[PDB]
RNA sequence: AAACUCCAUGUAUUGGUUACCCAUCUGCAUCGAAAACUCUCCGAACACGGUGCAGUAAGGCUUUCAUGGAGUGGUUUGCUAUUUAGCGUACGUGUACCA
RNA sequence: GAAGAGACAUAGAGGGUGUAGAAUAAGUGGGAGCUUCGGCGCCAGUGAAAUACCACUACCUUUAUAGUUUCUUUACUUAUUCAAUGAAGCGGAGCUGGAAUUCAUUUUCCACGUUCUAGCAUUCAAGGUCCCAUUCGGGGCUGAUCCGGGUUGAAGACAU
């Protein structure tokens, strides 16, 4: 048993101004150490939200948001 | 409120997956398979295996902190059938079922314009 | 090799007998202590042994001793002033091992009999060997005052599984030539059963009993 | 047919409590056959798992004479979405377990 | 040089389960004693262990001094290596022109006299300004920004 679940950070998500209520969700990475650390892993996430998450109004169900 | 991860059930024939990984989708949590919970190997993709595979997967969703999910259907697409297999329906109703939270189910079949040449020959499959 | 300086030695002892005695003062008889250490030594796997060396004078001149025998020699603790008791009781007295831990607690030293050599492992085995006063077998014949002024002035060497040995040496209100003469001859006996001589000991630190921290070495 | 595992009373030292018996580091003999070409025999093979012996003791180094009493018969490693169970149910070794 | 994984020194931690006493106990031998408490232990019960005092600290992580025989990675240039040239324009800063929505911050970034044509391009360069003592001409500065004298590029403690 090693359990790798038990030693990431879990970060948040932010949107930027151009939207409505901008807490999308949480993220799972690792904990940052050295030795090839996992800060620079967060980097280059990319994130599909939809537009009526980002927005609270339905008449956007669809327009996925990346 | 609730934390979101993505559950991305690939439903094609002979097999179901129930990959469930973060909202970014680079993390993974509790890929399950059907092959995983039945050995008879003809029932990998049946409703009963794909079942047992999802509610191991809400069965480690919890307790990792993942109390909702956005469901992504997947047939095996590309120049393949574009019908789901038998057991995505079965996975898809055993999260809801085992208390995991849904929202925003999608189909995301692989679908191309018209494309390479489909598998089988001319006169195709025939058996 | 004596890795000792002597004169540095000689002001130390001086100066940490003046604090113990003209500094401060107190009835209790403090004991002054040889906790010895070890460096590089692996108790487990190294043969170990239980020896007892002699001093010139008694460490500790309010320090309890016990006897049982035969009644010649329960007379013989009569005259010497130390009390004596019977066998018998002792053959009911195995039954309550936490009794046996108490009175070797509270007599702490005991001496036997070359015919208490025949039920001593039977009923005062476990505790009282546990607490490691091996009890060397007087002799009728011999003096008991000669073998009661040596467990007065006797020193138990016990290396067990901690790696820090600790006997007591002397006292403040004796003299102190003869105690340096003590804490002198017990590291020398000590770097002697040493296998690797002073490589074994770290430290030598004698400290007066109710006094402070210091490190010698 | 009975055998043997243990407790106490204790004789030489059974000794030195994290108490002989937790003991394993190590070598020295191998637990015989699937309802196997039905079975059986010898032979190529060092043993097809636990006990015995020794040097090493997280007691300082041998097991000492003895007697009395407590004490057995079953669950087999598998398959199957009947799974708090439906079929199937070798013996020789210790396990797990029961009353 | 820097970062990471160290270890060894470094000096200070405290804490550590069954039982059951008077404390959730891994320790020494102690027989009573410093004192803001008559509190703690003591002759008392009960505990594999008696309890203030650690005094050597089994076994330590945590650090901030301050380290040194390392292991990996990442940088520096001056050893070494490669190439070129008649070692001619390198680096840094500027001035100008533009974009920069200056916020009175070069805050920033690009450009630095040449592209219809098989012509021509050389005399410390003309001009401007200063000094000649100007004897027909001569010498500065600018033209042609300043500074650093690292020829320029690559590569680098690897390679050789």
């Amino acid at each position: 048993v090693v359990d790798p679940f038990t030693r990431k950070e879990w970060f948040d998500i932010k949107a930027p101004s151009t939207f409505e209520n901008r807490n999308v969700g949480k993220t799972l990475v690792n904990k940052s150490t050295g030795l090839k650390s996992a800060s620079d892993a967060l980097k280059g996430r990319v994130v599909e939200v939809c537009l009526a998450d980002l927005q609270g109004s339905e008449d956007h169900s669809f327009r996925k948001i990346k | 409120s609730q934390v979101f991860g993505v559950a991305r059930i690939y439903a094609s024939f002979n097999d179901t997956f129930v990959h469930v990984t973060d909202l970014s989708g680079k993390e993974t949590i509790a890929r399950v398979t059907g092959g995983m919970k039945v050995k008879a190997d003809r029932d990998e993709s049946s409703p009963y295996a794909a079942m047992l595979a999802a509610q191991d997967v809400a069965a480690k969703c919890k307790e990792v902190g993942i109390t909702a999910v956005h469901v992504k259907i997947r047939a095996t697409g590309g120049t393949r059938t574009k019908t789901p297999g038998p057991g995505g329906q079965a996975a898809l109703r055993a999260l809801a079922r085992s208390g995991l939270r849904i929202g925003r189910i999608e189909d995301v079949t692989p679908v191309p314009s018209d494309s390479t040449r489909k598998k089988g020959g001319r006169r195709g499959r025939r058996l | 090799m004596s890795k000792i300086t002597s004169s540095q030695v000689r002001e130390h002892v001086k100066e940490l007998l003046k604090y113990s005695n003209e500094t401060k003062k107190r009835n209790f008889l403090e004991t002054v202590e040889l906790q010895v250490g070890l460096k590089n030594y692996d108790p487990q796997r190294d043969k170990r042994f239980s020896g007892s060396l002699k001093l010139p004078n008694c460490p500790r001149p309010n320090m309890s001793i016990c006897i049982f025998g035969d009644a010649f020699d329960v007379d013989r603790a009569k005259s010497c002033g130390v009390d004596a008791m019977s066998v018998d009781d002792l053959k009911k007295l195995n039954k309550n091992k936490k009794l046996i831990k108490k009175l070797s607690k509270k007599y702490n030293a005991f001496i036997a009999s070359e015919v208490l050599i025949k039920q001593v492992p039977r009923l005062l085995g476990p505790q009282l060997s546990k607490a490691g006063k091996f009890p060397t077998p007087v002799s009728h014949n011999d003096d008991l005052y000669g073998k009661v002024t040596d467990v007065r002035s006797t020193i138990k060497f016990q290396l067990k599984k901690v790696l820090c040995l600790a006997v007591a040496v002397g006292n403040v209100e004796m003299e102190e030539d003869v105690l340096v003469n003590q804490i002198l001859m017990s590291v020398n006996f000590f770097v002697s059963l040493l296998k690797k001589n002073w490589q074994n000991v770290g430290s030598l630190v004698v400290k007066s009993s109710m006094g402070p921290a210091f490190r010698l070495y």
